[PDB]
């Protein structure tokens, strides 16, 4: 569909772990290379931009009808700092409000690979704000899902409300590659 | 031929250009006002292009002026007289 | 520092006012942020053009803010193509005062221009001060042992116009700008504006000290150090030496005024002589 | 409006201007000037020109069209 | 539906400065750009903003409009609150009046095919002086309609004939191949107050006292100048008594007037000393130790 997506890639210290072959930083790079490529063929006008989820969020590349520039930026992304998921979505939502074409639909792709260190009340109120602007954030709960499975559960349930599968909370258990589970996930469907 | 089109297209761009009056700078009045004299003609109070250096426009420097506005377009080296050119490029005969 | 003075042209002011108006039309905005373009001459900046860039900030958190830097690069190539001599020299924002996240935005701006200059252009028509307040990011090395931080150092700002830019401004200000007032009246109005400007500056310091006294803000110990120098520099005009020198200098200028007035009166008498001769000659032939 | 009229008459001095030689002042507003084109013209003088600078053999800038002393 | 002579083109304060700045910097190239705005009605054309097209190469003439530059500039301006269509084009005529040449007529026809109400604005940054900018808005006259015996536009008002056409423009096809649209300027209180800050001196300068050493030397030098001028002024009074009314002014050509210079020296000295005295007196109480 004619929608504009932003990938909230994570470069926290936990991205050096080898839980996903070969590295969580390298595994997520293949994940972006496939999900970003999927959004290109769904609609040639689709917009994809990169936002880093380091200690302080940094928009590496805004929305663009280009794929190659996304990966070149991800090549230089090094593991550093702690995740800040609260500000990552808002800074990604802010770029969504200033997209190339306002007829595009809201969509945010988050790579949560470090625990979200916030209260449930703040995470819930973030979902309500995104539901106000019809923003759907797609999150893969890889990495530390053993402790994020509850905080993110309130995130998607509040955003999706009671009807409509606007956002998905696909959670890949550790294994060969999280990208191999993405093509079967509803994110790429 | 692809090269034939390039040469033909180069002529079309070259046709749109207009010749420039050749003069000589006499004195710079202000930062944007110059006194120039035509090679064979009157002296004018003319302006100069912003992009030009304005430091190489010393008095006596040969300049090219726009035909309409007489604005200085560029500074040229000292003109070589064609008779003087033929003097230098004259074959002695390998004697 | 690296900048001695920033010259902001009237085109930038109109562009910033228009930029704030058009985006402010669609949605209420705390401020709008753009990119300043200009040339460098010795150590005085020459901000001459500007373009708008997408920008948004959450009011609650200063950390959340987005600036479309890809738009910033794309628009620069536009202006560089038209005018190659205008390079990125900083950014602007129309917020009435500085923001906490300005030092963060400058870092994003610093990578395109290492000596980036932030100029705050107040859209609201302030009565006394210039609408522009130029700042530069510097490393304030504290002597209290606190770690060095990035602070904005104020750079003197002046509104100057290009010859053609001045031509358009006088066309737009033709009716309201009153040039009939003489030079002497203009200088006295400058002195009145100087008194008003000094008074406003002094009230700002007094307001700051009032809040410090009641505990609204703590003691800075750099302002208080600066304030002691300000009051120490206050000259004693009651000294006999200064009074005699002031009297001696005042009388020196008075005689020159007296001489000029003496010359003026007789020259005026000469004009009256010519007028009466012309009037008498005109009526004699008629 | 007198100041505006004084300001707006200066467009007669816009470059390019042909350079002449001041020869003789016939009256206040008219004079004889020798243009560098080789022709002597009886033209008008702009009222905002300092007549103390109109010395003999003084180079003067003339209007490129009307040859007026500007 | 003949267009009306009372049609007006409204150019904003920002638009006028951009063409003046772009036109002057491009002297003498006929630097062109596009005018953004809105056709409010059949009688008004608003120019909210303009932007300058790049010069492809050398040549003092209007080049072809670059479509990629225009489209992607228009697209990127729409992002920052400028969703304004192109209402015409502007280009500079550095010193030779505001009119349309043969190339300009062809360029305008390209805009006329797309938008029938496109306006060709010509700006003269060289002939423009303070308080009076040499500008004009042109739209082409169709040869088919005028040849058969039809006026290019209807005149239902006096508005369009208030400005007398210049002879330079009439020479170059005015009222024959194109007509002039009267240009009015849209100025608001906000932008007008903002432009008033130009050359506004700082509050520090008003209370700042001039150096007394240079002030006294300037007092010294100018008073010494009046010593010679007064001596020459006496001669001028006797000379003009015995001197014919035909040489009241001719004899003043090429010779300095002592009376005129005496007034200038007096006027210069009176403001120099009065301001210095008043500033010194104001600073005496404003900056006081007590
Ligand atoms: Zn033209």
């Amino acid at each position: 569909v004619l929608e504009s997506t932003m990938v909230c890639v994570d470069n926290s210290e936990y991205m050096r772990n080898g839980d996903f072959l070969p590295t969580r930083l390298q595994a997520q790079q293949d994940a972006v290379n496939i999900v970003c490529h999927s959004k290109t063929r769904s609609n040639p006008e689709n917009n994809v931009g990169l936002i880093t989820l380091a200690n302080d969020c940094e928009v590496l590349t805004t929305l663009t009808p280009d794929t190659g520039r996304i990966l070149s930026k991800l090549h230089t992304v090094q593991p550093k700092g702690k995740i800040t998921f609260c500000t990552g979505i808002r800074v990604a939502h802010l770029a969504l409000k200033h997209r190339q074409g306002k007829n595009h639909k809201m969509r945010i792709i988050a790579f949560v690979g470090s625990p979200v260190e916030d209260n449930e009340k703040d995470l819930v109120k973030l979902a309500k704000r995104l539901k106000k602007e019809k923003v759907n954030v797609d999150i893969i709960n890889f990495g530390e899902e053993e402790v994020n499975t509850e905080k993110l559960t309130a995130f998607v349930n509040t955003l999706n409300g009671k009807d409509g599968t606007g956002s998905h909370l696909v959670t890949v258990p550790p294994g060969p590659s999280l990208a191999d589970a993405l093509i079967s996930s509803p994110i790429l469907a | 031929l692809t090269k034939q089109y390039e040469k033909s297209e180069n002529d079309l761009k070259a046709l749109q250009s207009v010749g420039q009056i050749v003069g000589e700078v006499l004195k710079q009045l202000t930062e944007e006002k110059f006194i120039v004299k035509a090679t064979n003609g009157p002296r004018y109070v003319v302006g100069c292009r912003r992009q030009l250096d304005k430091s190489k426009l010393k008095p006596g420097t040969r300049v090219a002026l726009d035909m309409t506005t007489l604005t200085i377009m560029r500074y040229l080296p000292r003109e070589v007289d064609p008779l003087v050119y033929n003097m230098s490029h004259e074959d002695p005969g390998n004697v | 520092l690296a900048v001695q003075k920033v010259v902001v042209h009237p085109l930038v002011l109109l562009s910033v006012v228009d930029h704030f108006n058009r985006i402010g039309k669609v949605g209420n905005q705390k401020r709008v942020v753009g990119v300043l373009l200009g040339s460098w001459q010795k150590k005085v900046l020459d901000v001459s053009n500007s373009f708008a860039v997408p920008f948004d900030e959450d009011d609650k958190d200063d950390s959340v803010w987005f600036l479309d830097h890809d738009y910033l690069e794309n628009m620069y190539g536009m202006f560089k193509k038209v005018n190659a001599r205008e390079r990125i020299v900083g950014w602007y924002h129309t917020g009435p005062k500085l923001h906490k996240n300005d030092i963060a935005i400058n870092e994003l701006m610093k990578r395109y221009c290492p000596n980036s200059v932030l100029v705050i252009i107040d859209v609201k028509p302030k009565d006394l001060g210039l609408p522009t307040e130029a700042y530069i990011s510097v490393e304030e090395v504290h002597d209290d042992g606190t770690p060095t931080s990035k602070t904005f150092e104020h750079v003197t700002s002046e509104i100057g116009a290009e010859e053609a830019e001045e031509v358009g401004v006088e066309h737009l200000l033709r009716d309201i700008k009153d040039t009939t007032v003489g030079t002497l009246s203009q200088r006295i109005t400058n002195q009145v504006h100087g008194l008003k400007g000094l008074n406003s500056k002094l009230l700002d310091i007094r307001s700051y000290l009032e809040k410090v006294a009641t505990g609204k803000l703590p003691i800075n110990h750099q302002i208080i150090y600066q304030l002691q120098d300000v009051f120490n520099l206050l000259p004693d005009v009651s000294l006999q030496e200064f009074v005699k020198a002031f009297y001696l200098k005042t009388n020196d200028q008075m005689v020159v005024v007296y001489l000029a007035s003496l010359i003026r009166s007789v020259v005026a008498l000469h004009n009256l002589i010519n007028n009466k001769i012309a009037n008498r000659d005109a009526e004699k032939k008629e | 409006e007198f100041l505006h009229a004084q300001e707006e008459v200066k467009r007669i001095q816009s470059i390019p201007l042909v350079i002449g030689q001041f020869l003789e002042a016939v009256d206040q507003n008219t004079a004889i000037v020798g243009s560098t084109t080789g022709s002597n013209y009886y033209v008008r003088i702009l009222s905002t020109i300092d007549r103390e600078l109109l010395k003999p053999n003084a180079s003067v800038a003339l209007h490129k069209h009307s040859n007026a002393l500007v | 539906p003949a267009v009306d002579t009372a049609e007006q083109v409204y150019i904003s304060s920002l638009a006028l400065l951009k063409m003046l700045k772009h036109g002057r910097a491009g002297v003498p190239m006929e630097v062109m750009g596009l005018m953004l705005g809105e056709f409010v009605d059949d009688y008004t054309v608003r120019v909210i903003d303009v932007f300058a097209m790049p010069q492809s190469g050398t040549g003092v003439s209007v080049e072809a409009v670059d479509p990629v530059f225009q489209a992607k500039m228009l697209d990127m301006l729409k992002q920052t609150g400028r969703p304004e269509m192109v209402v015409g084009w502007y280009h500079s005529h550095p010193g030779f009046g505001c009119w349309l040449s043969g190339v300009d007529i062809n360029t305008q026809q390209s805009f006329e095919a797309l938008s029938e109400r496109a306006v060709a604005v010509v700006v003269d940054p060289i002939q423009s002086v303070k308080g009076k900018v040499v500008i004009d808005a042109f739209r082409l006259i169709n040869a088919n309609m005028m040849v058969l015996g039809h006026e290019p536009r209807q005149t239902t008002s006096n508005l369009g004939h208030l400005n007398k056409p210049s002879i330079q423009a009439l020479i170059h096809g005015l009222n024959r191949h194109y007509y002039s649209i009267t240009i009015n300027y849209r100025k608001n209180e906000l932008e007008q107050k903002m432009l008033l800050n130009l050359h506004k001196k700082s509050w520090m300068e008003g209370l700042t006292l001039q150096d007394y050493s240079e002030h006294c030397k300037h007092n010294e030098s100018v008073v010494k100048e009046m010593l010679e001028l007064a001596k020459n002024y006496n001669k001028a009074v006797e000379e003009e008594d015995k001197m014919t009314p035909e040489q009241l002014a001719i004899k003043n050509v090429g010779k300095q007037d002592p009376k005129r210079h005496l007034e200038e020296h007096v006027d210069v000295l009176m403001t120099s000393n009065i301001v210095q005295c008043l500033a010194a007196m104001l600073d005496t109480v404003v900056f006081k130790l007590i």
